[PDB]
């Protein structure tokens, strides 16, 4: 079925060092 | 790997039957590799169904295949009496070309046998030897027996016949000596 | 991309990867269950609000209408079965690169670098994504927060201890 | 139309041969496939009409060569050294415009070749209360493919030949009827032919 | 552009081939934008 029942807000914040992963193994 | 088939396979007269075909490799390229051949009793075989996702030239829409995983299967609606013919399905995904075990189809329907008996000729008698032929033949069940009373009595018999007239037929040649055969014969068949 | 979430309870079960979402080109779909996760990339017919009915049984498969011309499956372990989960994904000439890396948490200040997990080639235009959420089935109620990042060509120096 | 099937020994490099007929051969696969009694169908090797690049099944690399003739367009096999286990129904295919290069989308009329070593020997005829049906008895006969006809074939309708039984001594027996008279039996084996009227 | 490899290619005029024409084998001629190294597309729309 499709039925759209999941509601979703945005809001804001700050990624101060996050995201960081190796380049190379 | 070896293509497995039924060897044997029980339809009906305006029924369907589905004949099963397993193993079938694959390689990159597809995967509907999958042809089946129709082939007749002492006749020449004829492509029947090839890309079961399509429909072959002249072949009648009554056939049709699926595929699922590695196994496929040969749909096949309204069998009649010139149906019954030997099916094999093939498998050419790595350029090699692999045939089944061999299908036989036979259908049921409606079907008493025709007993003869015909004593030798002087020709034989002549030759020392006395040969009582008992000729069955006009059934279709595959039941029958054969039998002589002299007390009970070389004798052979073939109980397939060969397919032209869609008809079975069975015959034994009793071989007894012509003094043996003076001094008395009875053929006894039993059909259902 | 760069997801992050800190949601405590397996809400988060994969996520969905394409450009048009209309069955017209190939489209990733993964599914992060409990256990043999499978990845497969097939023409779905994504729903407006994708998600998962759990009903126990799995899911029905409520995301995609049909899907029947597919050309890759990928099925392996669980990914990273107040904890808090990053996810990067990047697709660099066809392949499709995954890090990911679980760190307790007390997004707080420090370095955290992902470990990469999953690296599989898709060949495909990816440029809409949208997650799932998992409920029960009368649906059941919940909630969930989760962070998204775009990624951008950069130029880090990284140190590293004697470890 | 194929050629006959003559009693030959391992060891004489015998021939098969078909004839086809509707197509051009300059770019169609063509091949030959056999059959063994009480087996299904075997798939050797194919030829193409120009550079012969011809491709065997693994178990027939070096146990049959094609020399299909390509001027006349009639296919040809040939043998060497061949064995008692190679008597089977070979059957020509072609590709065909119906499937793939490999697929075969026609296929030949197909030729039981006979090995045995005994000495071809002659059959016999003999005769035979319905009268109305009448018969004649073929016996004291090794070869298999023997026929019986009736009045060289002047009659069709109503006659029946019935399949040959196996003998204890290695012989065979054949029996007909015909709706009614001579009867006719041709052994091409020996090229002997018997005449007997009832 | 930072390919590692080996490029085989061979003719297979005698399999991929019939005289009565072999349309199994399809080629995309126009498209919106240029193609991505390592890309598929199999889309059947209008361009």
């Amino acid at each position: 079925q499709c039925v759209n029942l999941i509601t979703r807000t945005q809001s804001y914040t700050n990624s101060f060092t996050r995201g960081v992963y190796y380049p190379d193994k | 790997s070896a293509l497995t088939q039924p060897r044997s396979v029980s339809g009906s007269l305006g029924q369907s039957v589905t004949i099963s075909c397993t193993g079938i490799s694959s390689d990159v390229g597809g995967d509907n590799y999958v042809s089946w051949y129709q082939q007749h009793p002492g006749k020449a075989p004829k492509l029947m169904i090839y890309d079961v996702s399509k429909r072959p030239s002249g072949v009648p829409d009554r056939f049709s295949g699926s595929k699922s995983g590695n196994t496929a299967s040969l749909t096949i609606s309204g069998l009649q009496a010139d149906d019954e013919a030997d099916y094999y399905c093939c498998s050419y995904a790595l350029s090699r070309v692999v045939f089944g075990g061999g299908t036989m189809l036979t259908v049921l329907g409606q079907p008493a046998p025709s007993v003869t008996l015909f004593p030798p000729s002087s020709e034989e008698l002549q030759a020392n030897k006395a040969t009582l032929v008992c000729l069955i033949s006009d059934f279709y069940p595959g039941a029958v027996t054969v039998a002589w009373k002299a007390s009970p009595v070389g004798v052979e018999t073939t109980t397939p016949s060969k397919q032209s007239n869609n008809k079975y037929a069975a015959s034994s040649y009793l071989s007894l000596t012509p003094e043996q055969w003076k001094s008395h014969y009875s053929c006894q068949v039993t059909h259902e | 991309v760069y997801f992050a979430s800190t949601e405590k309870s397996n809400i988060i079960r994969g996520w969905i990867f394409g450009t048009t979402l209309d069955s017209k080109t190939q489209s990733l779909l993964i599914v992060n269950n409990a256990t043999n996760v499978v990845i497969k990339v097939c023409e779905f017919q994504f729903c407006n609000d994708p998600f998962l009915d759990v009903y126990w049984m799995e899911s029905e498969f409520r995301v995609y209408s049909s899907a029947n011309n597919c050309t890759f499956e990928y099925v392996s372990q669980p990914f990273l079965m107040k904890n808090l989960r990053e996810f990067v994904f990047k697709n660099i000439d066809g392949y499709f690169k995954i890090y990911s890396k679980h760190t307790p948490i007390n997004l707080p200040q420090g370095f955290s670098a992902l470990e990469p997990l999953v690296d599989l080639p898709i060949g495909i235009n990816i440029t809409r994504f949208q997650t799932l959420l998992a409920l029960h089935r009368g649906w059941t109620a919940g909630a969930a927060a989760y962070y998204v990042g775009y990624l951008q060509p950069r130029t880090f120096l990284l140190k590293y201890n004697e470890n | 139309v194929q050629s006959g099937a003559e009693v030959k020994k391992p060891g004489e490099s015998l021939k098969i041969s078909c004839k086809g007929s509707g197509y051009t051969f300059s770019y169609y696969w063509i091949g030959w496939v056999r059959q063994m009694p009480g087996k299904g169908l075997e798939w050797m090797g194919i030829i193409y009409p120009g550079d012969s690049d011809t491709r065997y099944s693994p178990s027939f690399q070096g146990q049959v060569t094609i020399s299909a003739d390509k001027s006349i367009s009639t296919a040809y096999l040939h043998w060497s050294s061949l064995k008692a286990s190679d008597t089977a129904m070979y059957y020509c295919a072609r590709q065909g415009d119906l499937g793939d290069w490999i697929l075969l989308g026609y296929w030949g009329q197909g030729t039981l070749v006979t090995v045995s070593s005994a000495s071809t020997k002659g059959p016999s005829v003999f005769p035979l209360k319905s009268t109305a049906a009448l018969g004649c008895l073929v016996k004291d006969y090794f070869p298999e493919p023997v026929t019986v006809s009736w009045n060289s074939g002047a009659l069709t309708s109503g006659v029946h030949t019935f399949p040959a039984v196996l003998q204890s001594s290695g012989l065979y027996s054949l029996s007909s009827v015909v709706t009614v008279y001579i009867c006719n039996v041709n052994h091409k084996p020996s090229n002997t032919k018997v005449d007997k009227k009832v | 552009d930072d390919f590692t490899g080996c490029v085989i290619a061979w003719n297979s005029n005698k399999l991929d081939s019939k005289p009565s024409g072999n349309y199994n084998y399809l080629y995309r001629l126009f498209r919106k934008s240029k193609l991505k190294p390592f890309e598929r597309d199999i889309s059947t729309e209008i361009y």
